[PDB]
């Protein structure tokens, strides 16, 4: 019989590349 | 020496039900044939009637689209004789191959019809098995349609149809009591004398059933004033026949001979091997004749020939004294009256369980085989697991909050007025905050590789691995579990972190990390599953699409498991304004699901992973099982004034399909989780097809719901997860099935929305507290769950119980069991020795069986990574401390080693 | 195996077909494993 | 459109011929009407649509039921193909039709 | 192709799906995301590309898009006979973009 | 197939025999158990 | 008068391309049905 | 017969929004 069990006691770490600059206000604005 | 009398019916039977029993048939390979290839038999003849008949002709897929014109009855002449000829000829298969009764025999049995069994009568007469009787049949469903078909063409240029019909087909016969025949035949010649009607107009003497009762036909306006005449104590009662029959004043040999013209000319047609008890002809008997000869006869029985129902029992008593037989043991099908039968024709007279199927055989085909949900795991705002979102929704809580920093800065991207461009007027959300979470080791991803994967494809990864270990699956160590039997579908509609944050700096990762297809597909090189791989997405409704896709992946056989998931995590700020430009959301706040002041939806993140197996493959492995899906079904709301706005027409259409399908009616459904995005337009329109699908109300006003009906929307505490709704709706039911209960809803903030019907007058609740749900004694809990799209799409599942498990099992004679711990990193070697002593502690003393069952969980049902921990004993609580003692070391410096990799000599 | 000298074998201690046409609709094959038709 | 019913001084000999050889439909009603009128002890007008010569000779009784049929057959082609009348006008025999 | 829809019984419109293969979305990331209007979401999102078939043609079958990266349109091919095979629908609409 | 999509009636004691050898006699106890094709199903599953 | 003898084989004859015919059958429904329980119940022991 | 005839002869219009300002090298890169 299957028996629930805890999850895999996963070792996290936190993989994220920040938006930054508000660029996405910008697009279709030149470099000024 | 008892001979069986093998009777048919006419239309005056019912046969409504018995057409939906033979769709529900799915045993018999052989009627389940007939029953697919019946409907393109009749829909070709139906291409070949006239273009008046074409257009009162309905359209449909299926048989079952029949059935309710039939019972309405606006079904014409054409096809209601079809489909009873249809009926009779799918009874008697399925009694003759499931049934394993044997097939009729001159020696010992007859047949026999009246009018449109007349018809049957002939192929059945003609064939000895029931293979043969197929092509036989096939044919006589034709002859079927074109004999109703001529009938209705000598009908209406007779007489019109009346102004108050309604589409309603009038009856041509009706029944009279009280008169002898002979007597009743010179009433209407009278009738006719006073009247002057032409010859063609009169009423007739249709049949003879009795001393005192008969059948008389004629047009409806012409038949109700000669029935006004017959005065008490003689009775009139109506039959439901829509055409002229029995008429030898109206057909003619050239009429029967165009009926059978479909019956190719041949030399190997089949004779007549069984006596046929043709009593209304010259020769009551009758036998030998050709399949087309004898069938032409059958047709001339029913347009030329009265009934002489009244030598029907003696003609069959008679045969078989002929054959020195003492009694008669009727066998009726779809016969009127039919318990009548046996008495009468004795009258004229002096008067092992089955066999268990070799194992393997007694599953029904893969085809609508219920799919059992073995497992989910998943992520939701506040929530790590499926347990913490069950303490969002039975807490009542709204999780719906301003943007984090960590996606976008609200305080440029939104604006009370939105005026500059790509500033959005809500910021609002339902967000994953440890969305970025992972273990790049445990999946073989450098830290330079993981920053690049979308989210979404890492929680992807979590969930499903967490998924399969929570129902047991190793590849390889079952049949079901082979690596080739093993499919993986999700749905997503967007890829927010390769537009947004990987974007910002290109790297050699950037397609595999963004690419939605990387989704499944990682998982299926993970766990190195070498079947199908999909992502679908239909917008909101990403997730039930693919589970539709991954059901059918399992009732076709491609698959034997299914990973079945979808993603939702947001990280650019245009598609919320963009959203927000479109008026899809709610600047207020989360979800208002029917609250007058509804305004819009909110987004949701979320990610979850479902296995599913064909029930009887679950059961084979001993697999846990939390629900079964029933059926799913998805169309398109085409009929919308706009493209994004969905029309309840497409919806109801759908959820009265699948409860066909699946076989239930309303009252067998207790809940429906609805899509309920918390618009007014979309809240009351959705409502309305739920109510009058699963709460009809009477035509005095009353419910026709004996139990109460129980809506709620999940997206009133979670946002709106878009292609990962379907599943989350899916999870809530998980839940609300596990802990027997419905939670709160939090969308009514205010007031009540005005636009929903009175929920009350048909029982229908929406839960503002928690409400137990408990499930019936010997039943099953069943449910609706829907998940609409904004490009049109519309689509819905039924749900039910989980069967009950096995009641013996048996006692583990072993005294002393092993567990298995393991992990890949020495962090996670620690962490899980400390949760499986924390969940010992939980589960110390419920049962002596727990023991030798958490063994074979750790041990046969899981994957035995490097690292390694045991623990062994006869009770929990030496394990317990073994397991203690080994974490006290880890704690003390000693670091988990992975094993040498070739392991022991 | 070798079942063709089994008839004169058994035979020496010892001393007209056609099939119908099916029912339009019915001589096609059932839609499963039928041939999809680019249009 | 309105639909007008002509009289009978207007017809002539293998009217419609070409109509009842090749509409199904057409000669379908023909077939029909036939069969009713001897039902009801009435000429039989499918001769006048296949043989032509019958014209010449035909009485009056059979050159009035012809003309009626010959106008509900083509009455019912011209609706089955899509023309839907908004009212009917008819001249003395065309009136019946 | 010849198809009209409601001609005949295949061409039914609850009897025609839609599903096409798709694995980017470039417009709304860089052409209409350049002024987000009022059409950005249902003129860029995916779901749309079949839903616009099935919307302008009255199609009521099913509606799908596929993403399996360079082997979608193949992938979605396979779904659609499918679900010709197993009789969901009797005229099916597949295409790539 | 020979006796459903073949179109032959099934064997019957008056005017036919079944005979098999090693795996052959396992089979011709299920055909001859039965009357007809529906019948022999079942049996023949059995002896699979 | 004739008696027809039903003469099943063994392991000698090869019935590989029987096999693959029977696969190839889509019009027999009887045939198909048991094709598909044949292999569920080898399976199974 | 079904006959291979010319496409229907649409009426077409260019609509097209432009990528303009070679603003997706400076994602993440702040205004200047």
């Amino acid at each position: 019989k299957v028996l629930e069990l805890p999850a895999y006691g996963w070792a996290l770490k936190n993989y994220w590349l920040q938006y930054v600059n508000d660029w996405s206000l910008r697009k279709g604005d030149p470099a000024v | 020496a008892q001979m069986r009398v093998v009777a048919f019916g006419d239309q005056t039977y019912d046969c409504s039900e018995a057409v939906s029993q033979l769709l529900r048939v799915r045993d018999d390979a052989i009627v389940v044939d007939f029953l697919e290839r019946a409907p393109a038999v009749l829909k070709a003849e139906l291409a070949r009637l006239s273009s008046e008949q074409q257009e009162e002709t309905p359209r449909f897929a299926t048989l079952a689209e029949l059935v309710p014109r039939y019972r309405a009855g606006t079904l014409n002449p054409a096809v209601s004789q079809a489909l009873t000829c249809i009926a009779q000829l799918g009874l008697f298969i399925r009694q003759h191959s499931s049934g394993q009764e044997a097939y009729p025999t001159a020696h010992d049995s007859c047949i026999t019809g009246v009018c449109t069994g007349a018809l049957t009568a002939v192929a059945v007469g003609s064939a000895s098995s029931v293979t043969a009787l197929v092509p036989l049949a096939l044919h006589t469903v034709a002859v079927a349609v074109r004999l109703g078909a001529r009938a209705w063409e000598i009908g209406s240029c007779l007489a019109d149809a009346r102004r108050g019909a309604n589409g309603r087909y009038a009856s041509w016969t009706s029944a009279v009591g009280g008169i002898s025949p002979q007597d009743l035949q010179d009433r209407i010649s009278a009738y006719t004398a006073e009247q002057a009607l032409a010859s063609v107009s009169v009423p007739y003497l249709s049949a003879a059933v009795g001393p005192g009762q008969s059948s008389v036909s004629a047009a409806p306006v012409i038949l109700d004033a000669f029935l006004s005449t017959l005065l008490r104590p003689l009775t009139t009662t109506r039959l439901p026949i829509t055409a002229p029959y029995h008429a030898p004043h109206l057909f003619t040999a050239k009429d029967v001979q165009h009926v059978t013209d479909c019956l190719p000319p041949s030399e190997a047609w089949p004779t007549v091997r069984i006596p046929i008890i043709s009593f209304s002809r010259d020769e009551a008997v009758s036998r030998g004749a050709s399949f087309p000869a004898a069938m032409s006869e059958a047709v001339r029985d029913c347009l030329i020939r009265p009934i002489a129902l009244d030598r029907m029992a003696v003609s069959i008593a008679n045969h078989a004294r002929d054959l020195g037989k003492d009694s008669v043991l009727p066998s009726p099908i779809a016969l009127s009256f039919s318990d009548k039968l046996g008495p009468q024709v004795n009258s004229h007279l002096p008067g092992s369980k089955s066999i268990p199927s070799a194992i393997g055989a007694e599953q029904q085909p893969m085809a609508k085989s219920p799919i059992a949900i073995l497992a989910a795991s998943g992520r939701f705002p506040q929530s790590s697991s499926m347990d913490q979102f069950w303490d969002v929704l039975i807490n009542g809580v709204d999780t719906h909050e301003l943007v984090p920093p960590t996606r976008w800065n609200a305080a440029t991207h939104v604006s009370e007025d939105p005026k500059a461009k790509n500033v959005s007027g809500t910021g609002f959300g339902c967000w994953l905050h440890e969305a970025g979470e992972f273990d790049a080791a445990y999946f073989n991803m450098s830290p330079r590789e993981a920053p690049q994967v979308d989210p979404a494809q890492r929680l992807a990864l979590l969930t499903a691995t967490e998924a399969l270990e929570q129902a047991g699956v190793v590849p390889n160590r079952t049949s079901s579990t082979q690596k080739n039997r093993v499919g993986v579908w999700y749905g997503a509609t967007s890829n927010d972190w390769m537009e947004t944050n990987s974007a910002q700096n290109v790297d050699t990762y950037f397609i595999p990390g963004g690419n939605r297809a990387f989704i499944p597909g990682r998982v299926n090189y993970f766990h190195k599953f070498s079947g199908p791989s999909y992502t679908i997405d239909t917008a909101c409704s990403s997730s039930l699409a693919a589970l539709h896709m991954a059901c059918n992946a399992l009732w076709r056989g491609e698959v034997d498991t299914a990973i079945v998931g979808g993603t939702n995590v947001l990280t650019n700020p245009d598609m919320t304004a963009g959203l927000d430009a479109g008026h899809f959301l709610s600047r207020s706040g989360n979800c208002k699901t029917f609250d007058d002041e509804a305004d819009g939806y909110c987004r949701g993140e979320a990610v979850v992973t479902l296995i599913l197996k064909r029930l009887p493959d679950a059961q084979a492995d001993k697999d846990p099982i939390q629900a079964s899906i029933l059926g799913i079904a998805t169309n398109h709301s085409a009929e919308a004034a706009s493209i994004t706005r969905p029309h309840a027409g497409a919806q109801q259409d759908l959820f009265q399909q699948v409860l066909t399908e699946t076989g239930l009616t309303a009252n067998d459904i207790s809940v429906c989780e609805m899509h309920g995005t918390g618009t007014q337009a979309g809240d009351s329109g959705e409502t309305t097809s739920v109510v009058e699908t699963l709460a009809p109300l009477n035509r005095s006003g009353s419910a026709v719901r004996t139990t109460p009906l129980y809506i709620g929307a999940v997206k009133s505490n979670v946002g709106h997860a878009e292609s990962a709704a379907g599943v989350s709706s899916l999870a809530k039911i998980l839940l609300m099935l596990k802990h027997s209960k419905i939670p709160p809803h939090v969308g009514i903030k205010t007031k009540l929305n005005h636009r929903l019907p009175d929920l009350a007058a048909r029982n229908t609740h929406i839960a503002r507290s928690e409400v137990p749900w408990p499930r019936p004694k010997n039943g099953k809990r069943r449910v609706l769950l829907n998940n609409f799209s904004a490009a049109g799409g519309n689509t819905c599942l039924v749900l039910e119980d989980a069967p009950e498990p096995e009641d013996s099992q048996e006692v583990d004679p072993r005294e002393h069991h092993i567990v298995a711990l393991s992990a890949k990193t020495p962090d996670s070697m620690v962490n899980n020795l400390t949760n499986m002593i924390t969940w010992i502690d939980k589960h110390s003393g419920d049962s002596l069986a727990t023991l030798p069952q958490l063994s074979y969980t750790t041990t046969a049902r899981r994957v035995h990574h490097r690292h390694r921990a045991v623990a062994t004993g006869t009770d929990l609580l030496q394990i317990r401390s073994s397991l203690q003692e080994q974490l006290d070391r880890r704690v003390s410096g000693e670091r988990s080693i992975p094993h040498p990799p070739n392991g022991p000599s | 195996s070798f079942s063709d000298k089994l008839g004169p074998q058994v035979n020496s201690h010892l001393p007209t077909s056609k099939s119908i046409p099916s029912a339009i609709g019915a001589e096609q094959q059932p839609m499963a494993k039928s041939p999809i038709a680019i249009l | 459109f309105v639909l007008a019913f002509t009289g009978q001084g207007s017809a002539f000999a293998g009217m419609g011929v070409d109509l009842y050889k090749r509409f199904a439909s057409f000669r379908s009603d023909i077939a029909r009407y036939d069969q009713i009128c001897e039902g009801m002890s009435l000429p039989s007008i499918k001769a006048m649509f296949e043989d032509e010569k019958v014209f010449s000779t035909a009485s009056p009784t059979l050159q009035q039921l012809t003309h009626v049929c010959f106008q509900m057959a083509l009455y019912r082609l011209w609706k089955s193909l899509g023309v839907q009348a908004k009212a009917v006008v008819g001249h003395s025999l065309g009136e019946y039709a």
